[PDB]
RNA sequence: CCCCGCGGACGCUACGCCGCGACGAGUAGGAGGGCCGCUGCGGUGAGCCUUGAAGCCUAGGGCGCGGGCCCGGGUGGAGC
RNA sequence: CCCGUCGCCGCGCUCUCCCCCCUC
């Protein structure tokens, strides 16, 4: 059914949770956006055990499957058919995606070249 | 000149074909000559001592002149002196063996660091099970694995050490090129004693881990490695 | 061209001949054996026919692609092993020997007692529980599933018939050909079909090997109950 | 006609007294209460076989609420009989004291 | 390259060559060099500037 | 020269898109669409593309000519291959080989009308 | 854990010029080339030379 | 002196790509990178947009170690 | 030129001829 990537390597996350920052829980006004503690008595930028985890390089992506995809593929945001056809020899590792702002008549003409240059698009059905 | 390069090529093969065909061969029989110089040494030391019971008398064997270095404790609270010595003896890890050639200089080295290491005399098989399971080569301050006998004499082949065989006997028997032979060698790192230690901290003589046990040393190798 | 010859160098231990390389090179007689010194046609050319069309023409076999994908894969390092199933050496248990009897532990038979006769060359086992005795046909089995008990009947000089071959026993299947979109069911055929064939064989198997089951007392009614697991006894303490 | 597998308890998971590593657990198998006696059960799968509310499918059998989660006896653990397990999932902490079947499957005998 | 200097065609307002030629200057053979371009108009746009406060 | 005009547009280019942790450049003559010195379709004395036809059928390769380097009106000869598949990818074939006019983009050139001819024949229901 | 210092790790040295002359650039990938694919000890040189600062490359009087 | 085959993957944004080895605690502090983020200006995208911009909401799908970002649905009504 | 069953290393057979033991 769908076009399938060149290859489908197993991707492999170290970590699937995100980082929330400390006490956003306690807070409304602390969102959960991460910010680095750096409290003097701060028992989470001490690293005391069973506390919030801290973001570091260890947990960094494999390179060959980093900003992958699911389905195996790596997304290119579009905004019109011209910027498609950038993805022509790039088909079975790159797959595009039509940005938000794109009006629903534009948006058809790009999932139909799209579907002819057997580009993948992630959003092919997105405003109708 | 298709031909002719063809041919000139197939003989360069051909030559570089006996040249490995003679040096594998030299390889082969230096093995040789080295088990029967290592069996040698060892009935020697059977028929020496026998023949001085006979007489009545003791014969007193020579001091050994190669001991096994085993760092047995961290890197956490150390004193200036311990911490240079242990540097000089490239032992920076726990558990970071290697080959040390006696005198008077180095056993003074090894009476300073008492408390930190684990030494004593190793047999023929210690050398052959380190070199072989756990030998590292310090190329070009990199540490390569010695896979081949290639990068032993690429390194070493002007000391006249061309193999894992030539290597293990400038090792055993202490040569002259032994401290080449020995710098040659990335410090072995060793895992935890399995079955665990006695006492990390006192001495062997006492019921620890530390100091100097003679030929005891073996055993802490075979669980070590 | 000679006649191939055997080893000449009897393996002692796997990897290691008996003899060295000089008692080699005298048991080969290379003393002697010294020697110093000494395709496929990719375009056919064929008769096109016509006037004035040319004689012939040279078509070429294995012509090019008319089509490239926008990328392909490298190709894979070599391993110098991994060979495939085919051809992988079958081990079979020391407790396994023809005759002996089995426990069945998983499947539709699960707990049965069967009688073991060969090991097939996928090495799965062929059993047979005299289908009149616990209605296990002639059936293959996996020896890593089935427990070997001690108890053994002689099933020497009985005839396991040829064709008792892994493909002989390897499942068939109808469907989908000639069908793409499913609306209507192809679930007919479902009902497996016990073949005239596999009934001759059952009966040629069992024919000779019931009276040697009814040779000794009670073995039949042994193959006849199952294996159960009681509240007092342990697997680890039961001797089988 | 049988109950075919070993009788087992999830004890709980491979732990010090403050860390708990809960990839692995530690079973008591029935009837195994020395270390020496634990040679039978290395490698034998083991599962936890509960119950859900909604149905899933079974093999070779109709949908029911039976789930399972499968495992297998990895080494033994301690002098006394305990065995440690390996499970695709780690178990949930309810099952701690309760059943775990020990298959025979993997047979060496 | 740098020495050899092309014969560049007038074109009339028709569009076609005229039939003149002009050597070309040697000023498009001078280095192109953009760190400097984009040095002097990073500093010349800030001359034309109106004072806010 | 194509290495100091590589090194004016490498970075700076009104062709080239940065999105996505990828670079793509969208120059007339890019095989590959990619932003690099050897796909880069301005900066060198030869180079060659490969576009769908002006109608929905065929290919046009162009070629850059040696002669009139600084006058675009005439600096490409482009013609137009409307046959089957394997012949056509032959005549490219021929093309950059034979004439070793940039053997280094034969396959780019020979996989791009691949796609182009692919994404021609009609779709399938 | 091993026992070294970390703090002269990272040695301080010029691995590319730090001016953006398009010019230097590309007679530095000519000198890049000729360091390494040549024994010649004087592209070495001449190499790390081209990314040194003004204040290391002084002028050359004609005297 | 290639030719029954006229043919033969990828690559090298050289500020790129590839290989090998060792290493990784950190307050005060220092430095680097940021295709992290905000606002405005010069260029550029024959960019987006009343066939719906900004903003806002969302048990929706994902990406990044992270700062954050993209996409779906709703609301909104003129810009981005 | 249908997908490098390849390098190092360790071996076996043939380009020699006779026999011996099972098997067709
Ligand atoms: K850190
Ligand atoms: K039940
Ligand atoms: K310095
Ligand atoms: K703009
Ligand atoms: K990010
Ligand atoms: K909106
Ligand atoms: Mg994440
Ligand atoms: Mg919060
Ligand atoms: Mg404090
Ligand atoms: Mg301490
Ligand atoms: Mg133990
Ligand atoms: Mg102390
Ligand atoms: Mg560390
Ligand atoms: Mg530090
Ligand atoms: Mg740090």
């Amino acid at each position: 059914a769908a076009l399938r990537p060149l290859v489908k390597p197993k991707i492999v996350k170290k970590r699937t949770k995100k980082f929330i920052r400390h006490q956003s829980d306690r807070y409304v006004k602390i969102k959960r956006n991460w910010r680095k503690p750096r409290g003097i008595d701060n028992r989470v930028r001490r690293r005391f055990k069973g506390q919030i985890l801290m973001p570091n390089i260890g947990y960094g992506s494999n390179k060959k499957t980093k900003h992958m995809l699911p389905s195996g593929f790596r997304k290119f945001l579009v905004h019109n058919v011209k910027e498609l056809e950038v993805l022509l020899m790039c088909n079975k590792s790159y797959c595009a995606e039509i940005a938000h702002n794109v009006s629903s008549k534009n948006r058809k003409a790009i999932v139909e070249r799209a579907a002819q240059l057997a580009i993948r698009v992630t959003n092919p059905n997105a405003r109708l | 000149n298709f031909a002719e390069l063809k041919i000139k090529r197939l003989r360069k093969k051909f030559a570089q074909k006996m040249l490995r065909k003679a040096r594998r061969k030299l390889i082969y029989e230096k093995a040789k000559h080295y088990h029967k110089e290592y069996r040698q040494m060892y009935r020697t030391e059977i028929r020496m001592a026998r023949m001085a019971r006979k007489a009545g008398n003791f014969y007193v064997p020579a001091e050994p002149k190669l001991a096994f270095v085993i760092r047995i404790r961290g890197i956490n609270g150390v004193s200036p002196k311990v911490r240079k010595v242990l540097q000089l003896l490239r032992l920076r890890q726990i558990f970071n063996g290697t080959f040390v050639k006696l005198n008077k200089a180095s056993i003074n080295m090894l009476r300073i660091v008492e408390p930190y290491i684990a030494w004593g005399y190793p047999n023929l098989k210690s050398v052959n099970e380190l070199i072989y399971k756990r030998g590292y080569g310090k190329i070009n301050k990199k540490r390569i694995a010695l896979t081949d006998n290639a990068l032993i004499a690429r390194s070493l082949g002007k000391y006249g050490i061309i193999c894992m065989e030539d290597l293990i006997h400038e090792i055993y028997t202490v040569g002259k090129r032994f401290k080449e032979a020995n710098n040659f060698l990335w410090p072995f790192k060793l895992s935890s004693p399995r079955g665990g230690m006695k006492k990390k901290t006192t001495h062997f003589v006492e019921g620890g881990d530390a100091g100097n046990r003679e030929d005891q040393i073996n055993r802490l190798i075979r669980r070590m490695n | 061209k000679g006649k191939p010859h055997c080893s000449r160098n009897p393996v002692l231990v796997r990897g290691i001949g008996r003899y060295s390389r000089s008692a080699m090179y005298s048991r080969k007689a290379m003393y002697k054996r010294k020697y110093s010194a000494a395709k496929v046609l990719a375009t056919v050319t064929k008769p096109v026919g016509g006037d004035k069309n040319g004689g012939t023409r040279v078509v070429k076999l294995r012509k090019m692609p008319r089509y490239y994908p926008t990328e392909d894969v490298p190709r894979k390092l070599l391993s110098h092993g991994k060979k495939p199933f085919s051809q992988h050496v079958r081990k079979l248990r020391a407790s396994i020997t023809p005759g002996t009897i089995l426990i069945i532990l998983t499947g539709r038979h699960r707990g049965k007692r069967v009688v073991f006769l060969k090991q097939l060359a996928s090495g799965l086992l062929l059993v047979t529980g005299p289908l009149v005795l616990n209605r296990v046909p002639l059936r293959r089995t996996h020896q890593k599933f089935v427990i070997a008990t001690s108890t053994k009947i002689d099933i020497s000089n009985v005839k396991i018939p040829k064709h008792l071959t892994d493909a002989y026993f390897k499942k068939k299947k109808l469907r989908k050909p000639r069908h793409q979109e499913g609306e209507i069911f192809d679930t007919e055929k479902e009902k497996y079909e016990i073949t005239e064939q596999r009934k001759i064989d059952q009966k040629a198997v069992d024919s000779q090997i019931l009276p040697k089951i009814k040779a000794i007392p009670q073995l039949q009614g042994y193959l006849r109950s199952v294996f159960a697991l009681t509240n007092g006894i342990y697997p680890h303490k039961l001797v089988f | 006609s049988g109950r075919l597998w070993s009788k087992a308890i999830f004890a709980g998971y491979k732990r010090g007294l403050r860390n708990q590593r809960e990839h692995t657990a530690l079973l008591k198998i029935e009837g195994v209460y020395a270390r020496d006696e634990t040679e039978f059960y290395l490698g034998k799968r083991c599962a936890y076989v509960y119950k859900a509310k909604n149905n899933t499918v079974t093999p070779g059998g109709k949908p029911n609420k039976t789930r399972v989660i499968w495992g297998k006896v990895t080494r033994a653990h301690g002098n006394s009989g305990m065995v440690r397990a390996k499970f695709r999932s780690n178990l949930p902490a309810k099952a701690i004291g309760h059943r775990i079947r020990v298959m025979l499957y993997p047979s060496r005998i | 390259m740098a020495c050899a200097r092309p014969l560049i065609s007038v074109y009339s307002e028709k569009g076609e060559s005229s039939g003149k030629n002009v050597t070309l200057p040697a000023v498009f053979k001078a280095p192109i060099r953009p760190d400097i371009v984009n040095f002097v108009h990073t500093n010349l746009r800030k001359n034309n500037r109106q004072p806010y406060a | 020269s194509a290495h100091l005009q590589w090194m004016v547009v490498r970075n700076c280019s009104s062709f080239l898109i940065k999105r996505n942790k990828q670079t793509y450049s969208t120059e007339p003559n890019n095989l590959k669409a990619r932003n690099s010195f050897r796909y880069n379709g301005l900066i060198h004395r030869k180079t060659v593309g490969v576009e769908p036809a002006a109608d929905g059928k065929g290919v046009v390769v162009v070629i850059k000519r040696r002669s009139g380097q600084r006058k675009p009106a005439t600096s490409y000869v482009r013609t137009t291959i409307n046959k089957n598949a394997r012949a056509t990818l032959s005549s490219i074939r021929h093309m950059i080989r034979k004439n070793k006019y940039r053997p280094d983009l034969r396959m780019a050139a020979i996989r791009r009308a691949s796609a182009i001819l692919r994404s021609q024949k009609p779709v399938m229901v | 854990g091993v026992d070294i210092r970390h703090n002269k790790d990272r040695k301080v040295r010029r691995k590319e010029p730090k001016s953006q002359d398009i010019y230097l650039r590309l007679l530095v990938k000519l000198y890049r080339f000729l360091a390494r694919r040549t024994n010649s000890t004087f592209n070495q040189v001449v190499l790390k030379r081209l990314f040194m600062s003004r204040t290391n490359r002084p002028p050359l009087s004609l005297s």
